[PDB]
DNA sequence: TGGAGAATCCCGGTGCCGAGGCCGCTCAATTGGTCGTAGACAGCTCTAGCACCGCTTAAACGCACGTACGCGCTGTCCCCCGCGTTTTAACCGCCAAGGGGATTACTCCCTAGTCTCCAGGCACGTGTCAGATATATACAT
DNA sequence: ATGTATATATCTGACACGTGCCTGGAGACTAGGGAGTAATCCCCTTGGCGGTTAAAACGCGGGGGACAGCGCGTACGTGCGTTTAAGCGGTGCTAGAGCTGTCTACGACCAATTGAGCGGCCTCGGCACCGGGATTCTCCA
């Protein structure tokens, strides 16, 4: 129930994808802890922002349109989820 | 309860802009969202207009404003264009 | 066999001619679950929920990585290392 | 017509705009020039990023549109973009573009 | 006692080494001290200035002398040390001053050393000016909070030390998180704000003072017994070497500071308090009869 | 002409946490408008996260939501801290 | 009526309730303003400033002034980094710039 | 007009970020960076007096302008 | 106090960096800009009059924007291992920022 | 210059889940009328933006010289990349439990709206205090 | 005897304090509706299992470029002397910013009416998927 480490989970082909999508002929071995560590920040700011939306509407469940009003708040809106 | 979403009037227009064409349910959920979006941005810089100014009321003027403030060059100029028109259109009859 | 370097561009055309999600889906839900276990206990992440949270992740990280890509370039270089992602993310404020 | 879309030249709902401008605590009182502007704003607007999106999925040999090509039209058009930078268009992906010294020589 | 020579900077200008080390008979010798005690003893506002010559009876080397640091380092390479800062026993001179401070009749004290002897023997903080600085001594850079450690910082050129500042504020205004930076001046840095400024009051209030165990070659440091005697006073330099302002001095010894400064207590009939390790003490004590 | 502003409170306070020191015009000017600005700020996400929750009325709890999206790090623990004394204060009163 | 005593004096504030109670009705914010909103706002908004204050005075201690001016208020704020992330894309005028030399441009001494 | 922006200026300008040798081509673009700077804050300032109905362009307007492009300006009221 | 020919080039820059980054006063001569923003503002609207506090705000905010983008430029020129700004660390800084 | 291939563009067949149309209707949009006031319009004034000039002089501009740096070439080596086999766990399909989101009544406490009373807050005046500059005196060379 | 440094005095500016004046805030009050609070329903999330199998992992070799070093040209830094226009302090003028006064056109609100957009209904097809045929840079030669 308590999950551990699953940022390993984001594997060496999965960022060398997101590179080759962002334009990238070769990729630094050092490049992928670093990324992982961006994604990680990312992450904690959104689900932050998310979580405290969620605990505010009274509910335990966090809604799609939470995360669109967190992406929203930091300047990132996103389209496709309502809202 | 039943929801409310622009999906009939993006139908509309497309089906006028492109009479022979179709749209997906994740492609209407994304013109939902824009317009919302956009319709969001003009108010809220149309009320900021009109209270800077100590105004109480958003007017056609406060509209033409915001939306002169929000997009650019071209677009600004072609939104306000039609604006107006509809505006006259409308006071007309 | 090919000389090295010249699938790298044919992977390149191939993930930014299609639009899906390259991030494995379990994968990241479980990473998200784990990130949201620290603020708030016992949450429950609707479907749809997740699929913003990789969505949006997934953006940042091609946007981050296409400015990445400039810096290395500019710095006389075709591979890219930290330093570049550091100053990418230093010239836009964050950190 | 009865309805004020009718009256005027427009497709999208001026009652709609109305409502929500007015529930929407913005101000004190609405124009009732207002809403006819913001329903024509944004038929305008919605008009213009169909136009380009159906133009992609037209040079896509799709009879269709998908997020895809509405995120083709945003980023292939200046306007646009400036207007939407700060937006993601979930499943949209990326504008194909490769740097100008990575090709092979 | 590492040396200050190196640590401060490489550019080191002190052109004085051929240091003649005058010692005075000791009939004028005590003449001296006698009619140094007979003008002290009525004189009201009395400011004392501790050089490094002091903790050379401690152990730790001078700057300027035959056995001085930098006289050394300039004619050839050769510099010998036998104490530490941690280990540094106080003088006698600084308990003497601390018993001076406690009858009330020392009314402040202008310190240049680097050791912090005197802080760490008990003389109130708030009646010294460690014009250059103390080793045991760091302070926050955001807020200018001074801590008093048992333990060198070990640190040189005024840079942070690697603890961060561990002290709050009222209303819930945030505990501060400063650098916690040393205090010791490089060549070019400028001195302890009201610290010098409590320095110069204390100096320009003073009708009487005498400056010990320094050469007074100094920037400042060697300058307020100038002001100590301009607008009236009587300057006393009791110091072996020529100093700069002995043209200028209204007295001069040349003796040990430790042996004048018995010879002024016994006279006085004062006696001294016996070291201790770092009990440090900040308020000012009341004054004794 | 009647002039609005917090130049008397944050004199106040600053001579409450500063007891011996002033501010310049220019110093004031700006505190003036970065209080202005916070509290611009703070309402507009609690207007917001009202909106959001169907909800027509601002709370304790709205601003406190507010204070926690918007300020960062210890900022907004203290803030929250001080906010819920002073309506637990307010309140006893 | 009773004796007049404000809602700042009950509440234990500085900053004024009834004129934020007045800002945020006429604000156009919300239909309504609860009662306990304009308390926990003014409380919050007198907390920053008391913050910025005491780094600001801190700041003017440092450069041995007795008088609060702009570039203490930007060495305040641009040297804690909760209040720089807060206040990043303020432009505090005639607040200067903190003192940065990179590393690089530095000379490199050990001569002689 | 633009040239009034003198070499000297925007040596200062660079010395105050933390630049320490300046490129001889470096002068040309500032001045065009700077010209679209103000293009941006002086066209919004200009919509915003236009909207009031006023000839002048007021400081306020100016921190409108600002803080609609993400550059809010403290020091000037608002 | 403080404790107490030509110059190698690149020491004279280092004093002036010193000296510029613990000031406060614009540093642009406050006539010449005045004319540009009348310049800039004549394409919009004609016969335009601006407050003495609109030109200084104006000022104030180009000069905090223009030293922002100088330390972005030599952060991405020192990147480049180089010392000397050129217009291309410019293009690149601005091109990250999103301006670009 | 030429020749074999992995990967890619393209033709033919086609069937399912998603796009598209039907329709009853029920709540929201529409028409007409009443009332208070927010703002349209006109006046007055006097604040401050604007225009111009003379003198100071701080800064801008042009040139000269040299060195510190940029830039290019060349040579390791080492660190990625491409490919092939193992294996590791995602993915999908289906099924169960039950928590928690969504809707519905009752109601009751809280906040909008009014009115009256009056001290807190602002505009102005002022004097006082602090800081900076200039002059005079004293000391040193 | 002259030059420089320091100290004191005076002048100017800015601001903290003081004062009267007024209007926006506090106390007391009532009415009604927003949202607590409890009950109920069932949608969707969690969880599990099992099979095929797509993608990750690991190893191995080679070859591409990262990086360091060295050498040459020249562009910028620094200095100096000559120019020039910014800065400051004057007046002198007037466009229009801000306030006030008056009145009416318009938005809020309400009653009554009806129609159109939504939930659930079914029907039909666009293209993902499959088979093979022809085509483009890679690599080698
Ligand atoms: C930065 O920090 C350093 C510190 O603050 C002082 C150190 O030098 P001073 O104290 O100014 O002078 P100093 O070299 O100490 O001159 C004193 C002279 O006295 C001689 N001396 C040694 N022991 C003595 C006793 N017991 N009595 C009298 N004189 C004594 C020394 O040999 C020396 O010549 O400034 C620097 S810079
Ligand atoms: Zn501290």
């Amino acid at each position: 129930k308590v999950l551990r480490d699953n940022i390993q989970g984001i594997t060496k082909p999965a960022i060398r994808r997101l590179a080759r999508r962002g334009g990238v002929k070769r990729i630094s071995g050092l490049i992928y802890e670093e990324t992982r560590g961006v994604l990680k920040v990312f992450l904690e700011n959104v689900i932050r922002d998310a979580v405290t939306y969620t605990e505010h509407a009274k509910r335990k469940t966090v809604t799609a349109m939470d995360v669109v009003y967190a992406l929203k708040r930091q300047g990132r809106t996103l389209y496709g989820f309502g809202g | 309860t039943r929801k409310e979403s622009y999906a009939i009037y993006v139908y509309k227009v497309l089906k006028q802009v492109h009479p022979d064409t179709g749209i997906s349910s994740k492609a209407m959920s994304i013109m939902n969202s824009f317009v919302n979006d956009v319709f969001e941005r003009i108010a809220g810089e149309a009320s900021r207009l009109a209270h800077y100014n100590k105004r109480s009321t958003i007017t056609s003027r406060e509209i033409q404003t915001a939306v002169r403030l929000l997009l650019p060059g071209e677009l600004a100029k072609h939104a306000v264009s039609e604006g107006t028109k509809a505006v006259t259109k409308y006071t007309s009859a | 066999r090919y000389r090295p370097g010249t699938v790298a561009l044919r992977e390149i055309r191939r993930y930014q001619k299609s639009t899906e999600l390259l991030i494995r889906k379990l994968p990241f839900q479980r990473l998200v679950r784990e990130i949201a276990q620290d603020f708030k206990t016992d949450l429950r992440f609707q479907s749809s929920a997740v699929m913003a949270l990789q969505e949006a992740s997934e953006a940042y990280l091609v946007a981050l990585f296409e400015d990445t890509n400039l810096a290395a370039i500019h710095a006389k270089r075709v591979t890219i290392m930290p330093k570049d992602i550091q100053l990418a993310r230093r010239i836009r404020g964050e950190r | 017509a009865k309805t004020r879309s009718s009256r005027a030249g427009l497709q999208f709902p001026v009652g709609r705009v109305h409502r929500l401008l007015r529930k929407g605590n913005y101000a004190e009182r609405v124009g009732a020039g207002a809403p006819v502007y913001l329903a024509a704003v944004l038929e305008y607007l919605t008009a213009e990023i169909l136009e380009l999106a159906g133009n992609a999925a037209r040079d896509n040999k799709k009879t269709r549109i998908i997020p895809r090509h509405l995120q083709l039209a945003v980023r292939n058009d200046e306007e646009l973009n400036k207007l939407l930078g700060r937006v993601t268009i979930a499943q949209g992906g990326v504008l194909p573009n490769i740097q100008s010294v990575l090709l092979p020589k | 006692s590492v040396n200050y020579a190196a640590g401060l900077s490489p550019y080191a200008d002190k052109g004085k080494c051929g240091l003649p080390e005058i010692f005075d008979p000791p009939e004028e010798l005590e003449r001296k001290v006698w009619e140094l005690a007979r003008l002290v003893w009525q004189s009201s506002s009395v400011v004392f200035h501790t050089g490094a010559g002091i903790s050379t009876a401690s152990g730790i080397p001078d700057f300027r002398g035959p056995h001085g640091v930098w006289t050394m380092e300039e004619r050839g390479l050769a510099p010998k040390f036998d104490t530490t800062f941690e280990s540094a026993r106080p003088t006698q001179t600084h308990m003497a001053l601390v018993q001076l401070e406690r009858v009330g009749l020392l009314r402040f004290l202008v310190s240049q050393n680097v050791d912090g002897l005197h802080v760490r023997s008990g003389f109130p903080r708030d009646k010294l000016a460690e014009l250059h600085g103390n080793m045991f001594v760091e302070e926050c850079a955001k807020c200018k909070t001074q801590y008093v450690r048992d333990t060198v910082v070990g640190t040189m050129g005024l840079k942070a030390t690697g603890r961060l500042c561990t002290v709050a504020k009222a209303r819930g205004l945030r505990a501060c998180r400063g650098e916690l930076r040393d205090t010791i001046l490089d060549w070019e840095d400028s001195l302890p704000d009201r610290d010098l400024a409590l320095a110069d009051e204390a100096s320009r209030n003073a009708d009487l003072s005498i400056t010990l165990g320094t050469s007074l070659q100094i920037r400042p440091s060697g300058n307020l017994p100038l002001a100590t005697k301009r607008r009236g006073g009587r300057l006393v330099i009791v110091n072996l070497q020529p100093t700069k302002h002995d043209r200028h001095a209204d007295l001069r010894i040349h003796g040990y500071v430790d042996e004048v400064m018995t010879r002024l207590m016994k006279h006085l009939g004062l006696e001294i308090p016996a070291w201790d390790g770092p009990r440090v003490l900040e308020r000012a004590l009341p004054p004794l009869p």
